[PDB]
């Protein structure tokens, strides 16, 4: 749909859509930018992530409302409408995963880009896993696990423990363990070890980097407080 | 209910 | 799009969409219900209004963000994207106005339904007027004025001064005078007279009706405080 | 900036 717009114009309009809180537009613009075939800059990767995180976040919140209504109920309308929202959510996840597979991940050579995209792949398989109930649900869960695990291996080799991407990845992998994999002890261990190793590296950081890292450490702490 | 990464 | 779904199922799903805060879905369901060709109940009219008010409200908020960015700017991207949002907003307003014209208003015989639909017609012409800049802008403004005026004439003849529809209509017509028609004195006079005449009728109301009416009187008071 | 009817 965006094939006739300049890459730079798509990026400019994604930023405008973000300011207008028009996240569906933002995602379509960033999808078009990705499909230009060039690698994404750090800022552009963040725009891609913000756009789709907000779109799928609204779908997930709606699915949870409807799933809760459906559970209390057991006509076909509640199930039908939950299925409609669920199908739309799966479509958005498939779109993101398709962008990562064609061809963001294979062209991502630097640790910051490769870990970023593999974290995204884990996240969107995780969102698929949240609604999965059929023959492929175990494979969906393992696909999330595998993507997160590769990202973790690279991040531990190539990034400092305070790196915000590394911290956000560990945060989300810990949520995967707690919420999806039924592994709360793994979730807690990962969050604690991530927090403690970041704490011990804060002394190396500038004031601005310190603020970036401690913000995400607080989310790890919030989860540990919820879980223990 | 737990927090995943957010802005 | 909704021609194959039962009217009652469309209404049920509109209520589910409202609970899920899925207002675009809610509007599409209520559009389908209207197109069944039967008159709408009081509750159904409220669902129709809530759905489209939320959809166009998001579009208006986005248009204002983009128009403000565009004004500070003076490439084509900001103007192009403002135009895109503007065209989508005009499309939603045209859809609502088309439902009112085919055939909600002509079948609305009771004061509560007829005033409700004419207030809606005034509102959606008002939203068109907010973005209008061409040859037909004066006609758009007069179309809003004419719809509001007919609704006011009926409401003053057929409804008590505390009736919530009558109060919401007067509130919105006063906003039309202040924001669209460049008639702040008319806006203030209307809001004051509406507030005072409702105040003098509160003694006739039950506790629940009193709460309904005083809630909208407070919006009139908030505007008078902003304007004086 | 002024309030129109809202829920
Ligand atoms: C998943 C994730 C984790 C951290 C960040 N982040 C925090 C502060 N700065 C960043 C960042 C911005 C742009 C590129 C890389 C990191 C962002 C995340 O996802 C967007
Ligand atoms: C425009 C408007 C004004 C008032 C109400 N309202 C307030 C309290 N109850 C109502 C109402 C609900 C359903 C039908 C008629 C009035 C609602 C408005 O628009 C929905
Ligand atoms: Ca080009
Ligand atoms: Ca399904
Ligand atoms: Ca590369
Ligand atoms: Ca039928
Ligand atoms: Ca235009
Ligand atoms: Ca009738
Ligand atoms: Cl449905
Ligand atoms: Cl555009």
């Amino acid at each position: 749909a965006m094939g006739s717009m300049e890459r730079a114009s798509l990026i400019q309009k994604a930023k405008l859509a973000e300011q207008a809180e028009r996240y569906e537009d933002m995602a379509a613009f960033m999808k078009g930018a990705v499909e230009k075939g060039e690698e994404l800059s750090c800022e552009e990767r963040n725009l891609l992530s913000v756009a789709y995180k907000n779109v799928v976040g609204g779908q997930r919140a709606a699915w949870r409302v409807l799933s809760s209504i459906e559970q209390k109920s057991n006509g076909p309308e509640v199930r039908e409408y939950r299925e409609k929202v669920e199908t739309e959510l799966q479509g958005v996840c498939d779109t993101v995963l398709g962008l990562l597979d064609s061809h963001l991940i294979k062209e991502a050579g630097d640790a910051e880009s490769r870990v970023f995209y593999l974290k995204m792949k884990g996240d969107y398989y995780r969102y698929l896993a949240e609604v999965a109930t059929g023959d492929d649900k175990k494979r969906i869960i393992d696909s999330a696990r595998s993507a997160y695990q590769e990202a973790m291996d690279i991040s531990k080799k190539e990034m400092p423990p305070t790196n915000p991407i590394r911290l956000g990845l560990a945060l989300n992998f810990s949520v995967f363990h707690y919420e999806i994999a039924n592994s709360p002890e793994e979730a807690i261990s990962l969050a604690k070890t991530t927090f403690d190793e970041a704490m011990a590296d804060l002394h190396t950081l500038s004031e601005d980097s310190y603020k970036d890292s401690t913000l995400i450490m607080q989310l790890l702490r919030d989860n540990l407080t919820l879980w223990t | 209910r737990p927090s995943s990464w957010r802005q």
